[PDB]
């Protein structure tokens, strides 16, 4: 009933076709991935997703000069904590 | 013997206004006057703005409704 | 709810990156409702730090970030009520 | 899982990265600890160091740590005789 | 389920807030929640700038509240 | 193999055997029943129907063309009010003042010749005389026949129709022949038979426009 | 008959138990040795094991060898 | 109320000491001790994060905001070996 | 005999090199040698072979003087290996260097010394026996690029009876590459 | 004269602001809330620090770390 | 999702002509 027109309708459309979301977390790691279910908390257990973050190198040089660059990596199966879910995200 | 939601009661009685203070980010207020609130203390407020006081800066909002495990107080 | 296809998934060899960073590595024993998980053979790499062996541990619910489950899991039959 | 864990010589890290090690005699639905013979770390902990193993460190004694604050557990060494 | 903090021995006193984010309160007690949401009198502020700003009536969120120092006795 | 020939031509013969060594009569069969009641499974709530009861089928059913048997059986959990027997494709049916609660279902291969590839006047002739007859047995009075033609890659089916079934079967009836691994199988060798291919889009010349796919992970030479 | 009126979405999907889309060929495959009931030899087993995980070590993932080396 | 909850509540009237959330620790003599670990306290020295010493005769300290609190092992021993 | 020697000598190479680095995608320059390859790379289906609609100026390595140098004075077929990029991976993106690398190619085609001396943006900067181009940083290698840029149009202006500042950088674009607008 | 849930009563569809505690703000407009104040968001571009860095189309907010909800 | 198939058995069986469920 409710649960197909509340605000969790984004994460219980995007799992009926199993359409890709993008979450941004807490600690500011971007999960791309499909969910594979979720829950009240968005307990999202995810099939394959690519975590994207970003580092420096972090004074290689000594002199604290270097440029953000753009990491990730795969992971097949997860199953994502809620709590550190900022948003999710269906795709355009 | 008065409560905190009897002086929020009286103080929606009043229509005076108030500032809100938030959880750690100290220098971040938002002055308003609340319309209405009730008991997990969402608050919306009348015509808000956000000063930021270290540079004393007064951003408008409007029609705010503000979260309620954020504030660390109101001050009239 | 979703933590009762945790408590489905004994004895898995998971890894859990937490909300500091650390990441633990090793086969599931137990998950309580509040997600509060029980491990063995544990690889657990505090970040910053070099990764030490233990053998046993028992991560609190709340400060799990997320799971990583290895490749060969059927959840197809494991979501199921 | 716990139960099979009492009185032991555990290793229990807070979120801050302050350490303990105690008697783990009693727990709770929070998991609020109670730890008897319980010790402090922050920075260096022991696998046989070069220099010493154990600095950085502080007694306490019996701690009741809260839940909120706590992150996990290890054995360290089998409990003692008393 | 939730009883109230035992606050009567803190009522119309003189107490010391201190607020979560390093910050400080000083004013007199004039209820309380089982939340412990605090109602205070005669509210000066008392930041660490150093100078202090009276208010007066004002309401302090219970989460925020670290802890109370009765300053009368 | 249910296939039928007039006159003994022993070229086509083997080829024909050739083409259905290995059961694929009846592994075309079991794999069409299957997926149907996958589908059924699939669109059980939205439907109103208990469960899908795969009926015990004889190993020889597939081929038994002068009687027939039910192949799969829906039970409602409560009382459908059905329709009179119309086409699969009869976009305007008559209801039947008549409610079931067993909805059977039976599949029908054939392979049609020229005379004969009239899949719906077959499977309507089918329908009303294994109904009607003596020696074929049914679940309920009520419920569908659906014939495929293989040799003419054809569908319809003609029995009763409740709410959503009529369109749930043309999707399904739709899909299956589009992406059913026996049949697919089948075509492949029909192909191999006749020695008959099909070409190919020769791939488009890398232009200013098209460059950009060089730096992609695959591993790209250039002669 | 007052039909409900809707789109059914209907999917026909194979897939292996590890969760991959599975080509036709290889579906009808696995149907065909649950049908006979016999399954493949050990050999053709472990060649198609070490082709699956081929396959996953190339997709995971000397230029500067060759300058070096030059 | 589980066990440790009530190691606290036989931790009333005794000295006992609390480390708090931001870092400052506060050791005296304990006056009440609640069912959500609210602990007013008395005699108390607080230690801030600057290391200095304070001292005050009372004291309120939040129940969330506790990090841990370092009871006397006088409560070591009797009775909560059954556990 | 010539195009199915070609087509058999880079199909050997195809072979000797291991699976993992075979690649999916060839890409021919000449359209006149597909065939040939469809035909002599039918144990490698996996293979997708093309032409190119734009051509890269490769003579130019024959004209620098150590590949051209190497070429001629190697007695013995051979398979040389080298790396265009000298280290530009570790610097700037795969697309960007390719991008350089072929301005330079085509640069160098248009004109072999005034490109050299372009490429050497001062007579001081040298390349190492490991390295094919100049080692320079990324303010040089912008700057001679946009020159090495700016002489291939000026080039195209003069030969083909149009001026330089009518054209779109999708054009500029595909005529580095080797496209006809 | 309104309280909290009358209000987003009142603004399911207009286009609105909500600005999360961590200084993120999201434009767009709202489609729904639940009993706690998740949201989810149409339309949406996400203004971090009073600039925009992109559309992004639909949203759902965690009602943990939003900070307040703002009616334009 | 999706379920791998589950086909029956016709030969070499030792079970009744009647197929399982």
């Amino acid at each position: 009933e409710e649960f197909n027109t509340g605000p969790l309708s984004v994460l219980t459309q995007s799992v009926k076709n199993n359409t890709q979301v993008l979450i941004n977390c807490r600690n500011n790691k971007k999960l791309l991935g499909r969910v594979k279910a979720f829950d009240r908390h968005c307990n999202m257990v995810l099939e394959n997703v690519k975590e994207m973050w970003t580092e420096v190198p972090k004074s290689g040089k000594g002199k604290k000069k270097s440029k953000p660059v753009n990491k990730d990596r795969y992971i097949s199966k997860m199953f994502l904590r809620g709590d550190s879910v900022i948003v999710v995200l269906r795709n355009p | 013997m008065v409560q905190p939601i009897n002086l929020i009661f009286r103080y929606l009685q009043n229509r005076s206004r108030i500032q809100v203070w938030l959880y750690e980010q100290v220098n971040m207020r938002i002055e308003g006057c609340i319309i209405g609130f009730d008991e997990y203390m969402n608050l919306v407020l009348d015509d808000a703005e956000e000063i930021h006081s270290k540079t004393k800066s007064r951003k408008q909002l409007g029609r705010i409704m503000l979260k309620g495990d954020n504030i660390t107080l109101l001050q009239s | 709810k979703l933590v009762r296809f945790l408590m489905k998934l004994s004895h898995e060899t998971v890894t859990i990156e937490l909300k500091n960073g650390t990441q633990v590595h090793g086969t599931i024993t137990g998950v309580d409702v509040s997600m509060n998980t029980h491990l063995k053979a544990v690889k657990m790499t505090l970040k910053n730090r070099e990764p030490v062996q233990l053998e046993t541990l028992s991560i609190r619910g709340n400060n799990i970030r997320y799971f990583i489950l290895p490749d060969s899991l059927p959840l197809d039959t494991l979501l199921v009520d | 899982k716990m139960l099979q864990h009492i009185d032991y010589r555990m290793r229990c890290i807070l979120q801050d990265g302050r350490i303990f090690i105690g008697t783990f005699k009693a727990f709770d639905k929070h998991m609020n600890l109670i730890l008897c013979d319980c010790d402090e770390f922050r920075k260096i902990k022991p696998k046989n160091s070069k220099q010493a193993e154990r600095e950085e460190k502080r007694v306490l004694g019996l701690v009741l740590l809260r839940g909120e604050n706590l992150v996990s557990m290890t054995v360290e060494g089998p409990p003692p005789k008393d | 389920k939730a009883h109230p903090p035992e606050l009567k021995k803190f009522m119309d006193k003189k107490l010391s807030l201190k607020l979560n984010g390093g910050r400080h309160v000083q004013g007199i007690l004039r209820g309380f929640d089982p939340f412990m949401n605090l109602v205070i009198d005669e509210c000066v502020e008392m930041a660490t700038s150093g100078q202090q700003n009276n208010i007066g009536m004002v309401v302090i969120r219970g989460n925020s509240i670290i802890m109370l120092e009765a300053l009368e006795r | 193999t249910g296939i039928f020939m007039h006159g003994k031509i022993p070229t086509l013969k083997i080829s024909l055997i050739q083409i259905f060594r290995a059961h694929l009569w009846q592994k075309i069969h079991e794999s069409i029943v299957m997926d149907l009641c996958q589908v059924f499974d699939q669109e059980l709530d939205a439907l109103e129907i208990e469960t899908v009861q795969k009926e015990t089928i004889h190993p020889r059913k597939s081929y038994k063309m002068n009687s027939s048997c039910a192949d799969i059986l829906l039970f409602a959990s409560y009382k459908w009010n059905v329709s009179r027997p119309s086409l699969l494709a009869d976009s305007k049916d008559v209801m039947d003042s008549t409610t079931t609660q067993k909805y059977w279902i039976d599949i029908q291969l054939r392979w049609g010749d020229y005379d004969s590839h009239d899949i719906e006047r077959y499977a309507r002739a089918k329908f009303l005389d294994y109904t009607t007859d003596n020696m074929s047995i049914y679940p309920s009075p009520t419920g569908v026949l659906i014939a495929i033609d293989l040799a003419y890659n054809l569908h319809s089916a003609y029995g009763n129709w409740f709410p959503g079934s009529k369109p749930l079967i043309q999707q399904a009836m739709a899909k299956i022949m589009k992406a059913n691994p026996a049949l697919y199988v089948l075509r492949e060798r029909i192909r191999k038979g006749l020695q008959l291919y099909s070409s190919e889009p020769t791939e488009p010349y890398l232009s200013s426009q098209n460059y950009g796919e060089l730096f992609s992970n695959q591993i790209i030479w250039f002669v | 008959k007052e039909k409900d009126g809707y789109k059914p979405d209907v999917k026909i999907e194979y897939v292996d138990e590890t969760g991959r889309k599975l080509t036709p060929k290889e579906a009808f495959r696995q149907l065909s040795h649950r049908f006979h009931g016999k399954g493949s030899g050990k050999m053709k087993t472990e060649r198609r094991m070490k082709k699956l995980d081929e396959e996953a070590l190339l997709k995971k993932m000397l230029g500067t060898v060759a300058l070096l080396q030059e | 109320i589980g066990v440790p909850i009530k190691v606290l509540h036989e931790a009333e009237g005794h000295i006992v000491t609390c480390e708090t959330n931001t870092g400052e620790v506060y050791r005296g003599k304990l006056i009440e001790a609640e069912d959500n670990m609210n602990c007013q306290m008395s005699n108390i020295t607080v230690t801030y994060r600057d290391g200095r010493v304070a001292q005050l005769e009372q004291v309120y300290i939040r129940g969330s905001k506790i990090r841990f609190l370092i009871l006397p092992d006088m409560l070591k021993n009797a009775p909560m070996l059954k556990s | 005999l010539a195009k199915w020697k070609t087509a058999e000598e880079v199909a050997a190479l195809i072979r000797s090199l291991p699976v993992e680095e075979q690649p999916k995608q060839i890409i021919v320059t000449r359209k006149g040698m597909l065939d040939p390859l469809e035909v002599h790379l039918l144990d490698f289906p996996n293979i997708v072979i093309k032409g190119s609609e734009l051509q890269l100026p490769f003579q130019a390595c024959l004209k620098v003087e150590k590949f051209g140098d190497l070429i001629l004075k190697a007695t013995e077929p051979q398979m040389v290996l080298f790396n265009l990029y000298d280290d530009w991976l570790k610097t700037i993106s795969s697309y960007t260097a390719f991008s350089r690398l072929i301005l330079i190619l085509r640069a160098l085609h248009v004109n072999n010394d005034r490109a050299k001396v372009i490429l050497k943006p001062d007579k001081t900067t040298i390349t190492e026996p490991h390295h094919i181009w100049p080692t320079l940083t990324d303010e040089e290698w912008i700057k001679v690029e946009v020159q090495l840029k700016d002489l291939i149009l000026a080039d195209y202006g003069k030969k083909n009876n149009v001026n330089v500042a009518s054209l779109t950088q999708s054009e500029i674009r595909d005529i580095i590459l080797g496209m006809e607008i | 004269p309104l309280n909290p849930k009358p209000f987003l009563n009142g603004l399911t569809g207009k286009p609105v602001m909500v600005k999360l505690k961590w200084g993120m703000e999201y434009k767009g407009y709202l489609v729904s809330v639940d009993g706690y104040m998740n949201m989810q968001l149409a339309n949406t571009e996400e203004y971090i620090d009073g600039a925009l860095s992109g559309h992004l189309g639909e949203v759902l907010i965690r009602c943990n770390n939003v900070l307040y909800i703002r009616g334009v | 999702v999706s379920q791998k198939r589950k086909y029956r058995q016709y030969m070499n069986r030792k079970g009744g002509f009647n197929r399982p469920l």
